[PDB]
RNA sequence: UGCUGUUGCUGUUAAAGGGUUCGUAGUUGAACUGUGGGCUGUGCAGGUUUGUGGUCGUUG
RNA sequence: AGUGUGGAGAUCGAAGAUGAUUAGAAACCAUUGUAGUCCACACUGCAAACGAUGACACCCAUGAAUUGGGGAUAUCUUUUCAGCACGUUUUCUGUUUUUUACGCGAAAGCUUUGAGGUUACAGUCUCAGGGGGGAGUACG
């Protein structure tokens, strides 16, 4: 199995709101980029970082990714009192037991 | 809304709901009505939940038949219901 | 107020609230009680500096009744009107 | 060193908070326990370790034995609290069981039998408290009458600062984890049983919550 | 340690005293009809790759006129029904669930 | 068969207190449960009360403020001698400073306060605090 | 429950006495088959004569040879 | 809460706030009843739509903007909507008011777990709906914390103090009803003027 | 396994030992009377 | 030892509601015959009478 | 279930038999099979005769229902047990219930159908229990 352990994801995405700018759909140009902005005694680990970071950068392509946040780049009722409310029949009853009486705009359909 | 209910005062809504027995005050659910025979328009006085076979003197026709309830009364024949 | 001496200290370690709903002493651990301050309104809409305040006791929300009783009371204190006025 | 994480913790160490009454007044929970200590006299809250015994959980080997501890908190004049916390080891449960019952403080009202003269000496009236089978039932008692009760009720009431006071204890009894909580909220019930010297309506008063916001809010 | 209120049958306490026992769809054991498991079976005479054979040979039965198919009511006693697994044991909060329409 | 109609009235009032009710109605009504009922409003446990005339055994509407932490009756009504006053208050009263024994007496309805008082016994009633 | 009545005492005495001996140690002192079953006959001691040293074999888990005599 | 210490009508309804409560459907409820809101139901109409009644549900926004009034401090008062229909209404409504809010899923022990952060304490909590927000409402009973909630006919009323009666379902309900609440909170405030009419749009408030 | 302890054997079976045994007694009993 | 319980026990599952009815003794048993009246002094609560910031037509 | 006397005896089936299966199998399984099962009359009166919850009476929160009888006012059938019957909505009395409020409980759980309204212990009556066995035995 190939399942990315949560160490290698938070880095993944830490790597992504961090430099997106920098990244793009290229495994290794975004593996040379991550080398250069990430410290680690693994290449192993940085490899699968930059794997799962240009999975992230074609998911973010495709909308928006729940746990990238990248903060840069992140009145009708007059037209309705318009054209009237047409309030059902129990409503307009309940409306001529009012202080203010019925109000306009509104209708028995 | 907003109207908290009064034991001693109770609304006709709620009271009218009542059961005749569990008003604050109990009573009857009948009434008399004066019936009009449907042959001779004679005038007799009829109880609502009549159960024993009512008879018009004069014509002697069935004036109401007895039910589960309330009587039913015949066919074309007029009744008002009396006071009190 | 409270438990008095019969010199006259008044004994008590302090006199708890009671709910305005109630009248229940509001104790001190059952946090669910709430103190609801309803801020007083002048003749313009803009509200006054004084509030009115109303305690309401823990079990009677847990009953589900505190709506119940919030309307009662503001009711009773002229701050609620129960019904519309006349057309 | 205390860091106050709560707002009320944060009033107490201003000093806008000066009595425990206020807080009982409001009814606010207590979460640090740094505020019980700060708001009771220094030398003047004891604690005392009621109860420690072990309870085992059983595992696949052998079986996970760790140690439930009960501490009582008062100081002698109204005050209560009592604490149980379980901890791997005793003295963990220990400093635990310190911490719990300082956060479950509770005022327990003091009333005379007969005569009102001089301080309260007994609880105001017949109150019972349960926990469990254990139920424990404090009758009011005339002055010099002492603490009628078993060691582990009458240790608890020295606590509280009652002096006086007939109990009669049924259930389990020797359920001293049931006994003590029994003990504990029937001094509780005190301040809440309505009395015909506390139906006066009283003037509402601001929690100091709201009394100091803006201080609270520049922090 | 009453295990369900309504101890495992559709007889409350005061509705009656006796219901009728029935035999068991599968080993015959005598079980009261409101306890036993009740299963109405619609089942198909014949699965569809010999329906299809057997419709292609029949002048009568063809994509306009279905074929018959068997109703029974099945009503099995507690342990048949658990090993022929038309119930099984359910978590005790799941217990409670109920199902009024074939699902 | 409802055979105390004392103890009914004590009843329906206890638990409407419990419940935080406003009002409870009290059915059947009695001179002894209205004797009851003004015993307590004359202490101050209950408020304004009203007797509903229906040409049998009436009903009563009590307004309930929520001091009344429990009514009841004693039922048999044991006889009280005046000696006797102490031993029932500390029997069934939570306290020597609050709550009312009431008993029936030659001279009326009364509580056990204006019972001594008036060095009367009598029978015992039932119970308020 | 229990019967209240004010005029009701036979049936509460008759009811007492009837349980009463439904409790071991009442009825132990108040019927004479203890007594007669009793080898002292009620008496706190009693004077015997030896007649054999025995070895009481102790119950399990103890393991001894509680000494006793016959008497 | 209309009524006021001068006897004055100038928080009553002025035929306007019935428009526009009338305009997005601001009285229609699930078709469901509970005995709790039995009280604001004004009738059930065909379709079996129970009908809210509209002076009952402007005296109690009133008095929820008042009790909102009466807060100093205004972050000392939390909006949560569970539902995503009312996320944008509680962010123009804090950024109007000046209240916190949080949308979204409530976190279980946001306020009783006091040694995280992200523990707050607010004085006030409002709700969108006391289903949807049932943790809110229900860690707000620890803490002393009193609960002002948009309820529908079908509501539970439990820990809830001050219940608003509307349709706290639908995107133009949910803003409507925050809207109203804001323009009225600032009208108590004074911030605004009562005689001219609050700039701020609806649209604003509605999701998405 | 519907039941608890029985303790001592079934019960049911004994009271049939029982029973048997009071027969048994019994007829001894009309022998010698 | 509230494990004999009148005060004061327990009875779904721990010991214990009789299979169901009826039923004598026995126990218990629904309301009602009923506010005393004025007079005076003294301390309290609200049915209306002159006068004296609000709603409301336009002084009301 | 059992007993007595008559009847009945289709089905199933204690005892018994036989065939299997087993170390053994007087059992489970197969084929049988007597008493019984069914009816009448007369005995018996011991059940997990259970809601393992005595009877009568009062208060008691919520939502869907359900059976029977009545009040009031959308749909279907309508040449005779028919001025019908059902059905909608609301209400009501009485019944068997269900889901989810206090309160209670050792807990499981109960909850207007209490196991709630009880140490803040009293509506009325009644039956039963007082560690386990011996023992529901011995004797009468
Ligand atoms: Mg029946
Ligand atoms: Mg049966
Ligand atoms: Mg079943
Ligand atoms: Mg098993
Ligand atoms: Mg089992
Ligand atoms: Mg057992
Ligand atoms: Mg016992
Ligand atoms: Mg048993
Ligand atoms: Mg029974
Ligand atoms: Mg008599
Ligand atoms: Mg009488
Ligand atoms: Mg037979
Ligand atoms: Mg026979
Ligand atoms: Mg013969
Ligand atoms: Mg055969
Ligand atoms: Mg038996
Ligand atoms: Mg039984
Ligand atoms: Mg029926
Ligand atoms: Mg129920």
């Amino acid at each position: 199995g190939k399942i990315r352990t949560k160490t290698v994801k938070r880095a993944s995405r830490q790597v992504v709101e961090k430099y997106y700018s920098k990244l793009n759909f290229d495994f290794y140009q975004n593996k040379r980029v991550i080398m250069d902005v990430t410290i680690a005694e693994s290449k192993k680990l940085k490899n699968k970082i930059a794997g799962y970071t240009t999975h992230i950068m074609k998911r973010l392509a495709r909308g928006p990714v729940r746990g990238i946040s990248l903060k840069l780049q992140e009145s009708d009722v007059d037209k309705v009192i318009q054209s009237g409310v047409s309030v059902d029949k129990k409503t307009m009853q309940m409306l001529q037991r009012l202080e203010i009486g019925v109000p306009r705009r509104v209708k028995r359909a | 809304g907003f109207f908290d209910a009064d034991l001693s005062y109770p609304t006709v809504r709620t009271e009218r709901m009542k059961h005749k027995r569990r008003r604050l005050v109990q009573g009857p659910n009948s009434y008399f009505m004066d019936v009009s025979c449907p042959r001779c328009r004679q005038v007799t006085v009829v109880y609502s939940h009549a159960t024993t076979s009512v008879e018009c003197k004069g014509c002697s026709k069935k004036l109401c038949r007895p039910t589960g309830g309330k009587a039913l009364l015949v066919e074309g024949c007029g009744y008002r219901r009396k006071p009190d | 107020i409270g438990m008095f001496n019969e010199e006259g200290e008044n004994v008590d370690l302090y006199i708890p609230r009671k709910c305005h709903a109630t009248t229940t002493l509001i104790e001190a651990h059952d946090h669910a009680a709430v103190q609801i301050s309803i801020a007083n309104v002048g003749p313009n809409g803009v509200i006054n500096g004084t509030t009115t305040t109303l305690c309401i006791a823990g079990y009677l929300r847990s009953q589900g009744e505190s709506d119940h009783a919030i309307n009662h009371i503001t009711i009773d204190r002229g701050i609620m009107r129960i019904k519309t006025g006349k057309p | 060193e205390w860091v106050p994480c709560t707002k009320l913790g944060r009033l107490v160490k201003a000093q806008k908070v000066t009595s425990l009454e206020e807080i009982f007044l409001f009814s606010m929970p207590i979460k640090e326990h740094q505020i019980v200590d700060t708001l009771i006299a220094e030398g003047q809250l004891h604690d005392e370790m009621m109860k420690i015994y072990p309870v085992q959980k059983a595992t696949s080997a052998g079986q996970r034995t760790r140690f439930k501890a009960f501490n009582v908190v008062g100081d002698c004049d109204g005050h209560i609290g009592i604490g149980a916390r379980v901890g791997k080891e005793v003295s963990l449960a220990i400093r635990a069981s310190m911490i719990a019952a300082k956060l479950n403080i509770v005022p327990v009202r003091r009333g005379y039998w007969g005569n009102k003269i001089g301080e309260p000496h007994t609880i105001p009236m017949k109150v019972t408290g349960k926990c469990g089978s254990v139920a424990v039932r404090l009758v009011p008692a005339p002055r010099g009458t002492g603490i009628v009760a078993a060691p582990v009720p009458k240790k608890i009431l020295e606590f509280a600062g009652v002096e006086d006071v007939y109990t009669s204890s049924r259930g389990k009894t020797r359920t001293h984890g049931n006994l003590i909580m029994a003990t504990f909220y029937a001094l509780r019930k005190t301040y809440g049983f309505l009395t015909p010297d506390l139906w006066a309506d009283t003037e509402p008063s601001r929690d100091p919550t709201d009394e100091h916001a803006e201080l609270l809010a520049e922090m | 340690t009453t295990k369900r209120r309504n101890h495992g049958r559709s007889k409350p306490a005061h509705s009656r005293g006796r219901v009728k026992p029935i035999h068991c769809f599968n080993c015959g054991r005598l079980t009261p009809k409101d306890k036993a498991v009740g299963r109405f079976v619609v089942r198909r005479m014949l699965d569809a790759a010999s329906a299809r054979d057997v419709a292609e040979a029949s002048p009568v039965y063809g994509a306009n006129f279905p074929m018959p198919r068997l109703y029974m009511k099945q009503r099995f006693c507690i342990a048949c029904a658990i090993h022929s697994r038309t119930v099984r044991a359910r978590p005790v909060g799941n217990r409670k669930i109920r199902y009024t329409k074939k699902v | 068969t409802m055979m105390s109609v004392l103890a009914n009235a004590l009843r329906t009032i206890a638990s409407a207190e419990r419940r935080g009710k406003r009002q409870v109605l009290i059915r059947p009504s009695s001179k002894v449960v209205v004797k009851f009922l003004q015993v307590m409003q004359k202490h101050g446990y209950i408020g304004e009360f009203e007797i509903i005339d229906d040409h049998r055994a009436g009903k009563i509407v009590v307004n309930l403020n929520g001091r009344l932490n429990k009514c009841g009756a004693i039922c048999p009504r044991f006889d009280c001698a005046t000696t006797d006053y102490e031993k029932w208050m500390k029997n069934i009263l939570p306290s020597r400073q609050f709550g009312f024994v009431v008993l029936t007496t030659s001279l009326g309805i009364m509580d056990h306060e204006e019972a001594r008082s008036r060095n009367t016994g009598g029978k015992v009633l039932g119970f308020f605090y | 429950t229990k019967t209240n009545g004010q005029n009701a005492a036979r049936k509460l005495v008759r009811l007492r006495c009837r349980n009463r001996w439904a409790d071991k140690g009442w009825k132990r002192a108040h019927t004479f088959s203890a007594r007669k079953a009793n080898p002292f006959g009620g008496s706190s001691h009693a004077k015997g004569i030896v007649l054999e040293k025995i070895g009481v074999g102790a119950k399990q888990p103890n393991s001894a040879i509680r000494k006793c005599v016959r008497v | 809460m209309s009524a006021v210490e001068s006897g004055s009508k100038v928080l009553r309804m002025k035929e306007s706030d019935a428009q526009k409560l009338l305009a997005m459907r601001c009285h229609i409820g699930t078709r469901n009843q509970s005995s709790a809101m039995k009280k604001y139901i004004y009738g059930r109409t065909a379709e079996g739509s129970h009908i809210i009644d509209v002076h009952m549900m402007w005296e109690k926004l009133i008095l929820a903007a008042r009790v909102i009034a009466a807060v100093e401090n205004p972050k000392d008062v939390c909006v949560c909507s569970s539902r995503l229909y009312g996320t944008r209404a509680i962010y123009k409504f804090s950024q109007h008011v000046g209240t916190s809010f949080h949308g979204g899923r409530f976190i279980p022990g946001t306020f009783t777990n006091q040694i995280q952060k992200k523990f707050v304490q607010p004085r006030v909590l409002v709700v969108t709906d006391p289903r949807t927000d049932h943790q809110a409402i229900r860690e707000a009973s620890l803490v002393n914390i009193p609960v002002i909630a948009l309820c529908d006919t079908d509501a539970p009323l439990e820990y809830v103090d001050i219940a608003i009666p509307c349709n706290n379902r639908g995107i133009k309900s949910i803003g409507m009803m925050y809207w109203l609440l804001a323009r009225e909170v600032l009208r108590l405030r004074g911030t605004i003027v009562r005689s001219v009419p609050w700039e701020e749009k609806v649209d604003l408030f509605f999701y998405r | 396994g519907t039941v608890s302890r029985p303790r001592g054997m079934r019960p049911k079976w004994h009271k049939k030992r029982i029973k048997r045994l009071k027969l048994r007694r019994r007829r001894m009993r009309q022998r010698s009377k």
